[PDB]
């Protein structure tokens, strides 16, 4: 057994973290007070769920998690929320004033003064690990903390834990649920400084989650609670292999081995199905072929883009529920004959399939309906470069006028870091094009 | 706990500030004695942003009343909510400033400024985490304009990394007390360009036109004008006084509204503006159409003469948030020629469930438009019509000022106009 | 009030469409870089499809199908036909073609020579044409050497030695068909076609003078001496052509030619539908296509190529451009007959 | 269409189908942080210098 530590940075990271650990607890039968009646080893054990939960002598199962925010209002929700008992105070770190959607403020001004404290609290969690795998870092692109402080934390983590894997869950900015005009700046600034420190990053575009909530859940105006409960289902599907008995993606290293053949191109596309409204009278349960086929529909991708016009470098199918290998292979065959699935010539054309028999857990009172089977597809497509193109374009429009730049230079950042970060993205877009286009 | 320190200076500043505290005190359920009597927890959620909590569950406004005459502040102390203000926070002299910027900034005001800063320092020392400051004042007088900007200069010296915000009433010849108002306004504007992060430009002629033409008030008074300012100040501060994610604090608001440090002068707006056909329900489309209409704006600048760099909208009341997005996206997509295309998604919308007193719903408009250059052009032209003959300068040279300081303020404002002009093309 | 942008100033077709949109008083044009648009008349090359459909509250539509280049490229088409099971290598309406890369750069050089040597030994007609600057020759040595002198991909396909020659004149020709595919992937064929005829008598014993062999409107108007002799602008329309087929061949344009053309259009467009359809996409596409056909003396129709940004005949600009607004633009953005198209029904 | 590495357990199974064959040191980070802290100090000193005049 090898432990994984989850780090949640900024409002997005913290609120998504709260929704994930709520789901984790329901999946492992852990109660809000930390007790776990099904754990017959009191005060210890090296089970699969122990990669995410430690144990006290009293039988409390404590997440291996740290929450960080430069302002306390969001993390105070955790301190007084339903699962307040799960965490002890050392795990929840809050400053006094936020980064004001200013990457430079989170990375330099405020980050410099709290970074050593955060590393010290992470070191405490690490000291409880007999074989730490690495870190799962949740954060937004657009926020000053999620963007600025995250990149600083990643640099230090590579220094203190050189041989440890680091995965990201990043929230890509979408104006429909955004109110910061400078988020393209922050997104590109944090991608440039985090790129060499992240082994694999799962980008979630709020625009996509928003429309899935309106289209499939019939929510006219989705809230962060709606968005986050859907995001935590996808996160759960991705981390299940680390928390349950299995043989695929059993440790953080396997994520890179199976999804990232080239280091800079470490942004897999996530596709999830089915998302069924709980308010529905009663939905017809979808088959293995139907939920698998849905993995190649743009409507259920975590980032709106067209994989038909890219190339695949890897493809993982993660099933949960009533699924046997026979049905999976049958659906895969039927999809190759109808779909446009082009692989890069230096990668095998195939799929790694994992199946967990326990069907997805739904949060009581949530929006999602109980389904007998679900799948999450992780594919490394060049098509996800459309998101970099969109983002880099908005960057170019503002930076050509130096709009808002003074806010960053005022916090100690040099203007040349803008162009330096932009040139790295231009090179990143070039990498994708050399791999996908002919 | 993101506390804001409020300062009101001079006649105009204290009369508008008084009404401001009257309006929001009612919204938060605070009575004239500081006792809370609301019925919604949303009233106290962010109450400490503007109020201090005293013994006995008393809420005391975090406001400092400043003037070089006692008169106006005696009226406030006798006003409706006069008893709610901390007595030690009345700081006043006896000389007055005679509508003279030099007296407020250099002579009479200098003797009093240190004692005001003592009260400011006291209020800040008890702030868990101070956001910044907001000042209400006019620019055409002597105390609010001259001592007001002197205060800002010294506050920025002692709190260099805090946000400085002002509601500044710009003079107009149509609603004027003295002929020296353009002199006092031109000298102040340069101070504001340097030392404020956000300035809400309120033009007295616009307030007058609205009262006369829209509200159908035959003979508007300063009181009527201040009703509009109260409602506007309450709207633009809803983001700060109630739970919300957009423009939550002063620094985030400035980060999204100010793409260039000197271009931080906003046009505010409010809807509805109805005469006494006042009980009619207002639809979301109507709320949005009027909120962007030039007649509902209070800087007396035609938005069609420039382009919006950024816009912040706040809708108050139980309404179709979906239907709000549609109309907002409709206004932008129907007039995208008045929005700069090099700042993507530069129009942000926030919603608040609690509406203003006596209204089912309303919308407050905050625009950073290059059309605001028309306001500084007017002031500049009036300044120069007099300064070219050195008319009325003796009032200022008599206080130790030199003509050179006027020539520099003149050039400083014409530079500002030129800066807006380069971004309008 | 709908909004659109114009990003291809050289497009004669959409210059008129943009002229019509403004004439309705319900469409407003924006700067070519303003993202808040309903309709994009995009550029030809490197159209940024990835930036479409990400504007909250705007149904965005573009006049190009991403991925349709597979059909509108010489080399791409040959590959699509040989590799697509829906078309098969035995496709009977497409000339035997081969993709040939210049030796200074897969490649079908040896496969072409095998079929070439087969025809040479079998006394059959062995005249091929190379294109991508065109060369018509009956010696494989000249075709390959001509491509090596260039630096771009080329294609060698069989030259229809027995074309249908109009009379009087004894002259070659080709048929242009404009096809409109809307956001719902309905295949609409414009009822009006055009024959781009050669004003020079067809000569099979001299492929050096390419004036009577290439029916391009620009070549007949620059190197031909009989331009405009038989019909105005070497353009015969369907009414005249149909009457001719009846007087001379005792048949109709519909029966002898138009059935094959509609069949070919359907086969090509249905083949790539799963790859380019925008049915479940965050944005919508439509595109005008220009199909070029050949008719041999047996009244058999052959597909020559497909054009992705076709131009229209001067006489047909008003009717077609208006038809584009009706079925392609107003169908998604309605305004406040007897259709000029022919719907080619199919299974989606 | 080949299935390889079939691993079965009580809570599920996994396999693989093949359709077709084919940093800055701790010292350098402190410098960058202090370099930016120095540029802020210089800017604030110029502001105070300006206010002193
Ligand atoms: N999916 C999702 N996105 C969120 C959530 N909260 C904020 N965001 C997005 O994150 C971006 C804003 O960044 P935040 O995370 O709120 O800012 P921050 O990390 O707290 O940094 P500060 O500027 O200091 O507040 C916007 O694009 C929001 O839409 C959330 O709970 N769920
Ligand atoms: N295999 C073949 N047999 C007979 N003629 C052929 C032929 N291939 C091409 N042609 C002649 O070439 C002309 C069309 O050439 P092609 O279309 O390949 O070039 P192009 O694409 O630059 C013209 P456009 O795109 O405008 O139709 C036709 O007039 C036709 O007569
Ligand atoms: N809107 C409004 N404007 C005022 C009021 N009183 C004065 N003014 C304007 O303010 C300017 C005079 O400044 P004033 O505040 O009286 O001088 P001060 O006391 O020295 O600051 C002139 O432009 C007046 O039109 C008021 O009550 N409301
Ligand atoms: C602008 C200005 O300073 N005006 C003066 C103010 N005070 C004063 C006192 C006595 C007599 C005249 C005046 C006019
Ligand atoms: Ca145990
Ligand atoms: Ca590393
Ligand atoms: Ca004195
Ligand atoms: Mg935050
Ligand atoms: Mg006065
Ligand atoms: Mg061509």
């Amino acid at each position: 057994m090898r432990e994984c530590i989850s780090i949640h940075v900024g409002q997005a990271g913290v609120q998504i973290g709260n929704a994930c650990w709520e789901l984790y607890c329901l999946e492992h039968g852990i109660q809000p007070d930390g007790q776990m009646p099904s754990d017959k080893t009191i005060g210890g054990g090296d089970d699969s769920f122990n990669t995410f939960f430690s144990e006290t002598g009293a039988g409390k199962h404590v997440p291996r998690a740290v929450f960080v925010d430069l302002e306390p209002t969001v993390i105070d929700e955790v301190r007084t929320g339903t699962y307040r008992q799960l965490f002890h105070p050392e795990q929840l770190i809050t400053g006094k004033e936020d980064a004001a959607n200013n990457y430079a403020r989170g990375h330099y001004t405020i980050g410099k003064e709290i970074i050593d404290l955060v590393l010290d609290r992470i070191r405490k969690l690490a000291d409880q690990c007999t074989g730490l795998q690495g870190f799962l870092v949740f954060h937004s692109f657009g926020g000053g903390t999620g963007s600025g402080f995250t990149s600083l934390l990643m640099e230090r983590l590579s220094v203190d834990y050189g041989k440890k894997s680091k995965l990201e869950f990043s929230i890509y900015p979408a104006p429909q649920v955004s109110t910061a005009v400078v988020e393209p700046y922050n997104s590109i600034l944090t991608t440039h400084t985090t790129l060499e420190h992240s082994d694999c990053a799962f980008m979630v575009d709020n625009e996509a989650i928003y429309d899935i909530c309106r289209r499939n859940l019939d929510i006219e105006r989705p809230t962060y609670t709606n968005l986050n409960r859907l995001i935590s289902q996808i996160v759960s599907s991705i981390t299940a292999s680390l928390r349950f008995d299995g043989a695929l993606n059993v440790d953080l290293t396997e994520f890179q081995t199976n999804l990232v053949p080239y280091p800079r191109i470490h942004f897999p596309l996530a596709t999830y199905a089915p998302v069924i409204s709980a308010e529905k009278a009663y939905h017809e349960q979808l088959s293995v072929a139907e939920i698998t086929n849905a993995c190649f529909e743009p409507a259920n991708q975590m980032v709106k883009c067209d994989p038909r016009h890219g190339k695949y470098m890897a493809c993982c199918l993660l099933y949960r529920g009533d699924v046997v290998p026979k049905d999976v292979n049958a659906a895969i065959a039927t999809i190759k004959t109808k779909r446009s699935i082009q692989f890069v010539d230096w990668c095998p054309t195939g799929f790694k399939v994992g199946i967990n028999y326990q069907p997805p857990t739904v949060v009581p009172g949530g929006d999602l309906a109980k389904v007998q089977r679900a799948v999450c597809m992780l594919s490394n497509t060049t098509a996800i470069a459309e998101a970099w193109a969109r983002l880099d374009h908005k960057f170019d429009l503002m930076y050509a006028k130096r709009a808002f730049v003074h806010w960053y230079v005022g916090e100690g950042m040099e203007e040349g870091e803008f162009s330096e970060a932009r040139e790295d993205m231009a090179a990143l877009e070039k990498d994708y094009e050399e791999v996908g286009v002919d | 706990m993101r506390e804001i320190v409020h300062i009101q200076a001079g006649q105009c500043g204290n009369q508008i500030g008084a009404k401001f505290w009257e309006v929001i005190s009612d919204e938060h359920g605070i009575d004239p004695t500081g006792s809370y009597h609301g019925d919604s927890d949303l009233q106290l959620e962010r109450i400490n942003v503007y109020y201090n909590e005293a013994t006995g569950n008393k809420y005391v406004p975090r406001a400092i009343l400043v003037d070089l005459e006692p008169g106006t502040m005696d009226s406030v102390r006798s006003g409706p909510f006069g008893q709610i203000f901390r007595p030690d926070n009345f700081v006043f002299g006896q000389s007055g400033a005679g509508n003279n910027w030099a007296k407020g900034h250099y002579t009479e005001g200098a003797e009093l400024v240190d004692s005001v800063l003592d009260v400011v320092r006291k209020e800040s020392e008890s702030c868990d985490c101070l956001q910044g400051f907001q000042l209400t004042h006019s620019l055409g007088g002597g105390t609010g304009s001259g001592m007001g900007t002197l205060l800002i200069s010294k506050i920025r010296e002692e709190y260099p990394d805090r946000i400085m915000n002002t509601f500044s009433v710009m003079p107009s010849p149509k609603v004027s007390d003295t002929v020296v108002e353009p002199y006092n306004a031109t000298l102040s504007v340069h101070q504001l360009v340097e030392n404020t992060d956000e300035t809400y430009c309120i033009d007295n002629e616009a307030l007058y036109d609205i009262c006369f033409r829209t509200l159908k008030l035959t003979t508007p008074t300063y009181g009527d004008l201040n009703h509009l300012v109260s409602a506007t100040m309450s709207g633009v501060t809803t983001c700060l006084r109630f739970p919300g994610q957009l423009n939550a604090d002063l620094r985030k608001l400035a980060v999204n509204m100010v793409p260039f440090p000197r271009l931080h002068f906003f046009m505010p707006g409010f809807a509805p503006l109805t005469s006494r056909q006042q009980y009619r329900a207002l639809t979301v489309p109507e709320l949005t159409q009027q909120m962007f209409d030039s007649k509902n704006m209070m800087a007396a600048c035609d938005p069609r003469h420039g382009r919006y760099l950024t816009v912040a909208a706040i809708f108050r009341g139980r309404m179709s948030m979906k239907e709000v997005d549609e109309q907002m996206l409709n206004v932008q997509n129907k007039n995208s020629s008045y929005f700069v295309e090099w700042i993507p998604n530069n129009v942000k919308t926030a919603v608040c469930d609690i509406p203003p007193r006596g209204l089912k719903m309303s919308a407050t408009f905050i625009g950073n438009s290059t059309a605001i250059q028309e306001l500084f052009k007017r002031i500049s032209e009036q300044f120069t019509a007099m300064f070219r003959r050195k008319a009325f300068l003796h009032w200022y040279t008599g206080e130790g000022m030199d003509e050179m300081e006027f020539t520099e303020a003149e050039s400083n404002m014409n530079d500002l106009v030129s800066e807006y002009q380069q971004y309008q093309d | 009030m709908y909004t659109f942008v114009v990003r291809d100033e050289n497009s004669s077709v959409y210059a008129e469409v943009s002229r019509l949109l403004l004439a309705t008083g319900q469409w407003k044009r924006l700067r070519k870089d303003n993202p808040r648009f309903n309709l994009m008349l995009g550029e030809r090359n490197r159209l940024p499809f990835g930036r479409l459909g990400h504007e909250p509250g705007l149904v965005q539509l573009v006049n190009y199908y991403r991925g349709a280049d597979k059909l509108c490229r010489k080399a791409s088409l040959v590959k699509l036909i040989k590799t697509s099971p829906e078309l098969s290598e035995s496709c009977t309406w497409f000339p035997e073609s081969y993709v040939i890369y210049p030796t200074n750069l897969t490649d079908e050089r040896e496969v072409f020579l095998a079929a070439y040597n087969r025809r040479r030994e079998g006394r059959e007609g062995n005249v091929w044409i190379a294109k991508s600057g065109i060369l018509i020759s009956s010696e494989a040595s000249e075709l390959l050497d001509f491509i090596d002198e260039q630096g771009q991909v080329h294609v060698i396909q069989k030259y229809l030695e027995k074309p249908l020659l109009l009379e009087p004149g004894h002259r070659k020709f080709d048929i242009r068909s404009w096809v409109l595919v809307d956001h719902l992937y309905n295949i609409y064929l414009y009822r009006e076609g055009v024959l781009r005829t050669s004003s020079e008598p067809y000569n099979s014993a001299n492929f050096q003078d390419k004036t009577c062999h290439l029916t391009n409107h620009c070549i007949q108007k620059e190197y031909s001496k009989n331009y405009g002799r038989y019909e105005e602008g070497n353009e015969m329309f369907f009414e005249e052509f149909n009457q001719y087929l009846m007087d001379a061949l005792n048949t109709t344009l519909e029966n002898s030619i138009l059935l094959q053309i509609k069949h070919i259009i359907r086969s090509c467009l249905m083949c790539i539908e799963p790859a380019i359809s925008t049915k479940h996409l965050h944005y919508q596409s439509f595109q005008l296509f220009g199909f070029d056909f050949m008719v041999d003396e047996e009244l058999k129709v052959w597909l020559i190529e497909v054009n992705g940004a076709p131009a229209c005949a001067q006489k047909l600009y008003a009717e077609l451009c208006q038809g584009i607004v009706d079925v392609a633009i107003s169908s998604v953005f309605p305004l406040a007959p007897t259709s000029i198209f022919i719907k080619l029904h199919h299974h989606h | 269409m080949e299935v390889i590495e079939l691993n079965k357990c009580t809570s599920g199974q996994s396999f693989e189908v093949i359709l077709k064959p084919p940093d800055p040191s701790l010292e350098e980070i402190q410098k960058k942080l202090e370099a930016a802290e120095e540029r802020r100090k210089y800017q604030e000193a110029e502001l105070l210098k300006h206010l002193a005049e």
